[PDB]
Formats: C-alpha cells, structure tokens, sequence
C-alpha cells in the first residue's frame, strides 16, 4: 500500500484545484441520486401500510337461516384447520341480531349471520377466489357464499399498473445512474488529454496511468453517494413534518421510515463501483487512440 | 547494437516520408543526425523507440527485434529512452518537481532519494530557484531546460534528442552540449538532432544526414 | 445573417467531430427531460380522473315525510343562486324509493325518508362552503338527520395537500436537475477545450465572436435535447396504454390517457433551449475572465 | 511613431523581468532584439499587444494610450498585430485552411477575398500541399510556418516576431527572413527576436541586447 499513495494523492490536488466545478459536479450528480432514494422512501412506507390499512378483502358469507343459534362457530373451526383463511372472525347469529338493528335505524326475522373471510395477499387473485368457494360452499349449513369484487375488482387491477409504472420509473433511474456516472467521469477525463499521452510517451505501465483516474472516478461517486443521503435524509424529514398532521386524521399515529444503514452501504459500494467501471471505459476507450 | 535495413512511413495520406535506411549503431557513441524542414528525420528519430509501427523492414534494439509487438511489452522497453520531443509535453496542472519524478516513481525508488536524484537532474541544467512551480509561468527557454530533465535521471542505456537548444542561446547551446557529452563517458549513445551547422562544426563524431527520408547525404 | 453561419458551422462542426460523445450528451440531457413530461402527463390525467372518484362527497338533504316533494321544486331555486355552485337531484319517495326500502328485503336483511345528494365542484369547497351553506339549510319544517357525513370530506382534503406538496417538491427539484445538468453538460463541454478560447483572443478578434459558436452550440444542444425524450416518453406511453384498458372496464366506462399537445412541446422546447442560451453565456465568459490580465 | 516610458513588469512569482526598459520605435524599419535565455525577450514583445498590464510606468501605441483599457477595446486595438508565438498555438481539430483564414473572419471579408488571401498568404512560405489537413499530422518546421503564416494575413499595421526560425534549417531561414524582409516598401514595424547570431551577422539592422530587463546598450 505504498505505490498507492501517489494514485490517492493526484486525484484529491486534481479535484481541489478548481473547486467549483468539483463542487458543481457532485452537486449535479446527488440531486440526481436523490430520486431513487426518494422513490424508495415512497414505495417502502405504503408497503408496510398497505399490510394493514387499506385492504381488507372480506366476502360476505351467509350462513343457514335456522339452523343454530351457534353455529358460526362450528364454522370458524373448521376453516381454522384448513389452509388460506386462518384467523377468522367470531360473528355468531346474535352477533347479526345486534348488528342489523342499528342500519335499520341509519336508513330510516331469521336474520343469518354474516362471516368474515381473509385470504391474505397470496390468496388474493380473483382466479384463486374461486378455490376458496369451492371450500366454503361444500361444508354445509352455508347458502349464500355471494361474491361482491366491484371495489376490489378495482383493488386487484390499478395495482398491477401502479407496479408496472413504479417499475419503469425504476429501471429509467438505474439507467439514469447507469449513465450519468459515465458521463460525467468521462467528460472529466476527456477535460485532461495531455496526461495520458506524457505518461504514455514516456515507459510506464499501463496499469499506473488507470490508477489515478479510476480513484478520483471512486471518490467522485463516493461524494455524489454521500451528499445525495445527506440530501435525502432532510427531505424525509420535511416530509415527516408535512405528514405528521395528516396521520392525526386516521386515528393512529404513523412516522416515515428514513433510509436504513443496510442500504445506504449497498448504495455506497454500487455508487463506487460505478464510479470503477465508469473511469475503465473512459480510460481505455481513451489510451487506445494512441497507439498507432 | 542498433541495426537497420530498409524501413519507410506512410501514415494515411501516402506521403513516404521514409523509404529505408541503413546503418549500425555502437553502444556509447554519439550521432548528430540532420536534414532538411521536409526531410523526414523525426519520424526515423521516433522509430528507435517505436512508438508508431515502422511498416515495412523491422528495427533492432539491443538484442531483440520491436517490429509489432504488444502493448504489455512496448511501454516496459519504453523507459530505457530519453523521450524529449520539440513540443513541450509537460504536465500544465502539476509542478516542475514531478515532472521529472516520473521516471523515478515507474522505477520505483524510495521517497528519500528523490529530492537528491531531482536536484542532481536538475543542477546541471541549472535549474533549482526556478522548481515548485508551475510550467505556464516558465519560459521557452526553461520549458524546453526541464523538459529534457526527465531524460537525464536514473542513467539510461540509450538517450534520445528531438531537435533542443531551439530556444536556447549559443553558449547554453555549448553548455548543455557539454552536459550531454560527459554521458559519452558511460556506455549511453548521443541522437542529437538539431538544425544547427555551427555547433557541430566545432567538433567532430559521428556525422549523418537524411536527404528527404532517403539514404544518405 | 451572413456573420451568424460561422457560427451554425461550427457548432455542426463540433457535433459531427465526436458522434459517439454527442450522443452521450444528447442522451443525458434527454433522459433528464423525461421526468418533467412523465410527471406532468401523471399530474394531467388525475385531472380528468378527477371527475369520477369513489368518496363523493354525500350531503344529507333528508327532507320531510309525503308532502316534502312538493316543497323541493321550491326550494332548489333559492339555493342555486346563493353561492351558484349547487347541484341537487329529487327521486319520488313513494315510488322511486320503493327499491331503497326493499334494500332492507334483501340477503343482508314508507318510514325512511327522501334522499337527495348535493357534490358541488372543486373550485367551490372548504369550510367557508359549509359556512356559506349551513346558514341558511333546513329552512322548511323541521327537517329529520341533520347528521352530516364529513369523515371523508376531512381526509380528502388532507390527502391531496400532501401529494400536492410532494408534486410540488418534486417540480421544483426537476427544474432545478434538469438546469444544473445542462450547465454540467455545457461547462465541461467548452471546458473540454482550452486552446480554442485562447487562441481567439491572442488574435485580436471581438468578443461577442467567441460567444457566437459556443452559445448556438449550447443552444442547439438543449433543442436537441428535448427532442430525444419527446420521441421517447410517447414510448412509454404507448408501452403502458396497454394496461389502461383493462382498469379502464372495471370503472363501468371508458377512459383514454391524454399526450403532449403542440402547445407545451413548444413550451418544453423553448424553455430547455433558454437555458443553453444562459448556461453557455455565463460558462464562457467565467472562463474568459480567467485569461484577462 | 511606438513610445516607451520608464516601464518595468514583474509577476506573482517574485520574479522581474524587466527593470527599466525605454526605447522610440519609429514605423517602417526592423528589429533584431535578443538576449540570454533569462532575459524578457519575449515578455517585451507580450507588452506591445497589451495582453498583459506593465507594473510600472505607462504604455504607448501608434497615437494613443493603450493603458487602462476596460477589455472593450484591446479587443479592438489587437487586431491589427499579427503576434508570433514562441510554442505553437493553433486551433485543433480545425484544418490549416480556415486556420489562417482566422483574422479575416473579424475582420469583415467577404466570399471570394478568402481563397485568393488564403492562397497569397500560403505562397509566400510555399506550403499549397498540405492545406486541408489538420496540424497533428503536421511536422514542427510546418507547424512554425503555418504559426507565422497566419501572421502575414489581414496586412497588420505592426508586425511581431517571438522566436520565428527555431525550428528551421539555415536554407529556409533566408527565405523566411526575406518574407519579413519584402515588408520594408510597405509601412509596418516587424519585431524580430531570435538567439542565433549568424543570420543577424549576415544583416545590419538595429541591435536591442537586453540583460534581465535591463537593455542598457541600444538606442
Ligand atoms: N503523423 C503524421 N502524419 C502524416 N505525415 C506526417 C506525420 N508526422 C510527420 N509527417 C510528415 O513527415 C514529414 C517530415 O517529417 P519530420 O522528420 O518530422 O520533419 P522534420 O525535419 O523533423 O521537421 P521538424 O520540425 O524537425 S519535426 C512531413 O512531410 C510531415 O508531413
Ligand atoms: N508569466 C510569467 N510569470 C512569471 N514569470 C515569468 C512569466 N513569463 C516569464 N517569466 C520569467 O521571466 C524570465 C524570462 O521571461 P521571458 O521573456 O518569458 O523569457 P524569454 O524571453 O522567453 O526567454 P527565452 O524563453 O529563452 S526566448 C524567466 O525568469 C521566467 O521565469
């Protein structure tokens, strides 16, 4: 680790020598590494909500209209030892009875009871509905196994163009990053051209012309990395302040998850060796033009 | 232990700039190689380290033969020639210090004796008060001063020279000519090249001269 | 215009010495317009989608019993011209509701009622609405369920101030991406060079002449610019128009994704060509000051 | 009529190069300044195009006072010197044709003045061969050429030579002496500096010997 010294140390002169373009650089180039993480702060915190607040995909089930007083029960045993729905709520005949005379009053007596069914999200296609109604309807004492999709025709459809249009903005930023890396390190390269060709006139090796510029290509991503989170983290926060009255409205209290430490040491170590790669194809597609 | 036979150059455009020459050179001897403005002297100048191909015939060096070979061997028998050149190929961003520790750091020396290999470099040019600097603010006549610095460091088997004292006067013409002299002491040949008649007139070695990149005047 | 060809020359020049590095540019100038379309066509269509939705805005206008739908052709010319943005639907009680109380007489087992529903538009809503409203309501009778429903009315208006200020932020943060990486692009683009301002000042020349192939230079890269990503976010459009259809049938209707009319494109154009017009004009010139003595 | 005041400039650096410098260049005749390699021979030359500010004294040029110019007019005022380099400046990437054809631009030409400038300005250094070229493919004595080629386009009221002929051979050094030396039936002053004595032996024009900005000995 001595050779190495040198390679280090012309890379930070080279980048402190005109401090406002090294400036204007990573400032151009964390911005824009903003939006991945900003995408993935989005898309991180209504997964975990999405577990529990907004879906709910309940089939009204009804059961035999005089058959037991509590029979519901028998019910909710029996589906717990299957597969699918595992938890099921207890909603006896008398639970109906108490729950049915207050709509009447809203609005303006054998009265079945009303089940509750959650296939979770790995039962939840409307092709696997249909394996589900073959359970409820062959156990007896159940005569309404009514489907009512409508809103959940809704739920099970806008996602997958949400996921779809989440996925191409995706893959247009890691191209995003996949490029503007190599465009800005190889612009710093083609701003030196009399370098390479005085290192190369004179006996060298070849490796000792690659080491300089693949380091500053490596700190120049490290930079970018580094103040894009900084970045990154004082708008989670902005937003944290900007949701914090939104959440008292909903009953419960909700707080934005920010960018955790396994990440942003994935998003560092990917940033370097971008910033490797990045430097290789601006230099060797570079020292070939001068070799006749 | 330079050996020639007929070698010539044309680039993209057809120009033969050579067409072939022959001619031996002795390990330790001086030559004062010289045409005229169109004669093609400095492409045949650049072909004993070969950093272009030389087309047709092949050269030898020492005791092996660099006619097309790779590039993982070139630039390791690159460093035993003195590349200066009549253009000033000097690092503009980086001071004068390591412009001339360029050979020392591809060598490979310690940090402790640089600054003396520098400074011994660089005393005999007689540049020292004008070092750590940077090479916009110098002049022709040190620009082209340390621009051959590099060539003088750590000894070279063979030492190579495109056309200096082009900014230099008369007497730093004769003193620097004695600076490359005293190399003849150890086994190191001279390629001087320079449009000069004087200065050569006032000794005698090895006199050569390319008419138009063909045989010889 | 016999002076300014120099210049469309040099620039055609400069763009034609390097295609591979051109390309580049073009393709990072490009790839950072395309944001700025996506989410302007995304902040677009919800316009529209803006005109059907499912939390609609109920308001209990629960008349009185029989005689009430005599009295309701009355009384919904008053209230139209006290604000003007009122809509108001009447069904007959007695007949029309006959299915609302065999509601009750279903699976999930005249007293009830009329009922009438009032959404008004979104440029008349908030609070001063209801304060303007509920002054002068239930003004005949007595007027049973009294009891609005304002749960979703509270949360509609929370949820679309927050992604109005993440749609904001993210505007702001776009213009500010998109004109800092045509000042990165052009700045080390001229920075590329540096013979080529000196040598044009070492020769006595004037100098609003070197600012003429470097200004169209950074001019024409910024109409180039913006011509790549509108050639390209349509692209996306129509790779994603396929899955518009199928969530399109399921809202009971049909809906069509709009595209960038030629009033904005011009817009777009303009407005990503001007800041090569001021990005290359300061560059430059911050440069050349460097050089004076 | 070309003054000089008692001037002096020196640098950042610490280093002066001139101390005291003071001489009437009158228009028409020739100039054969020279010194040692750390003398301003060429730093005074820098002066006359105004691209650099003296630290000392006050300026003068044809008939007026080329000191204190806010950059609006040293544009103006350059033009007509057709300053020589010591090192080669060219434009890269950009063929020799248009290379010389530099100052015509500015200057206000017009479609047909061009070629017939261009190929006058060429005939006189004799290099209507390697004209659409670009200069990496062009040797050093050609580069010098085409470098001091340029200069004699755009007929300029004063000419300046820094180091011309340091890349030629003692043949073509007549010829491109004598191109500086056809200017005397027109009215221009040529600023001619060299090191080399045995062309100048040759010749018998004024001698300006400069000794670390000192030029004591000269009229
Ligand atoms: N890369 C090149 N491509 C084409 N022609 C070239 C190239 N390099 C040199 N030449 C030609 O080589 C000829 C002269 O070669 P040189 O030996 O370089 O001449 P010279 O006498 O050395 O001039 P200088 O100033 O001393 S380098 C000229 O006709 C040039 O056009
Ligand atoms: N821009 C500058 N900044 C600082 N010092 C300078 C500058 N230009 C020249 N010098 C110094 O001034 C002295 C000679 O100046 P110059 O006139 O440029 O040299 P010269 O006339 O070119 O002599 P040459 O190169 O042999 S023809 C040297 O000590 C240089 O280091």
């Amino acid at each position: 680790n001595e050779q190495v010294r040198y390679a280090f140390h012309g890379a930070l002169q080279d980048l402190k020598s005109k401090p406002f373009a090294t400036f204007l650089t990573v400032m151009v180039i964390a911005i824009s590494l903003t939006l991945p993480s900003v995408c993935y702060m989005v898309y991180k915190n209504v997964n975990q909500a999405a577990t529990q607040y907004y879906p709910s995909p309940q089939i009204t089930v009804y059961l035999q209209k005089t058959l037991d007083d509590d029979a519901a029960a028998g019910v909710v045993a029996q589906l717990q030892a299957e597969q699918g729905v595992e938890k099921v709520n207890y909603l006896s005949r008398e639970d109906a009875l108490g729950e049915f005379r207050n709509w009447s009053g809203f609005g303006g007596n054998p009265l079945p009871a009303v089940a509750v069914v959650i296939p979770k999200l790995d039962f939840q296609g409307t092709e696997s509905l249909n394996t589900l109604r073959d359970r409820i309807t062959q156990i007896n004492g159940i005569d309404e196994v009514r489907m009512d999709d409508s809103w959940f025709a809704r739920l099970a459809a806008l996602t997958g163009l949400v996921g779809r249009v989440s996925a191409m903005i995706g893959v247009l930023m890691v191209a995003a990053v996949f490029l503007v890396i190599g465009n800005s390190v190889r612009l710093s390269i083609f701003a030196r051209r009399d370098s390479i060709n005085v290192q190369k006139l004179i006996g060298a090796t070849d490796g000792f012309i690659l080491r300089p510029f693949l380091y500053g290509g490596a700190l120049l991503g490290f930079s970018g990395a580094l103040l894009s989170l900084i970045l990154s983290e004082i708008l989670v926060l902005r937003l944290s302040s900007a949701v914090a009255e939104v959440a008292q409205v909903f009953g419960t209290k909700f707080d934005i998850n920010g960018l955790s430490f396994d990440e942003c040491l994935l998003l560092l170590l990917v940033c370097s060796m971008i910033g490797w790669v990045a430097a290789w194809l601006a230099t060797v597609q570079h020292l070939r033009h001068f070799t006749p | 232990m330079i050996r020639f036979e007929h070698v010539s150059k044309a680039y993209l455009g057809g120009r033969q700039a050579l067409q072939g020459v022959t001619f031996h050179m002795q390990p330790g001897e001086m030559a004062f190689l010289t045409g005229h403005s169109g004669a093609g002297k400095s492409t045949l100048l650049k072909l004993i380290c070969g950093i272009e191909r030389p087309s047709a015939g092949k050269i030898w060096f020492s005791g092996h033969d660099i006619t097309r070979l790779k590039n993982r061997e070139v630039p390791f028998l690159r460093r035993q020639i003195g590349m200066i050149f009549q253009d000033h190929h000097l690092l503009m961003d980086r001071t004068v210090y390591d412009n001339v520790a360029i050979p020392l750091i591809i060598a490979g020396a310690s940090g402790d004796d640089i600054r003396r290999r520098v400074s011994a470099a660089l005393d005999k040019v007689g540049l020292l008060d004008k070092a750590k600097n940077f090479p916009i603010q110098l002049s022709g006549g040190e620009q082209q001063r340390v621009g051959i610095a590099r060539a003088v460091v750590n000894k070279p088997a063979v030492l190579l020279a495109d056309e200096p004292t082009g900014n230099l006067d008369d007497a730093l013409s004769e003193g620097i000519l004695r600076l490359f002299e005293e190399f003849n002491r150890v086994g190191v040949t001279v390629l001087m090249a320079t449009h000069d008649i004087n200065l050569i007139s006032r000794r005698s070695y090895r006199m050569l001269t390319l008419s138009d990149g063909h045989l010889h005047g």
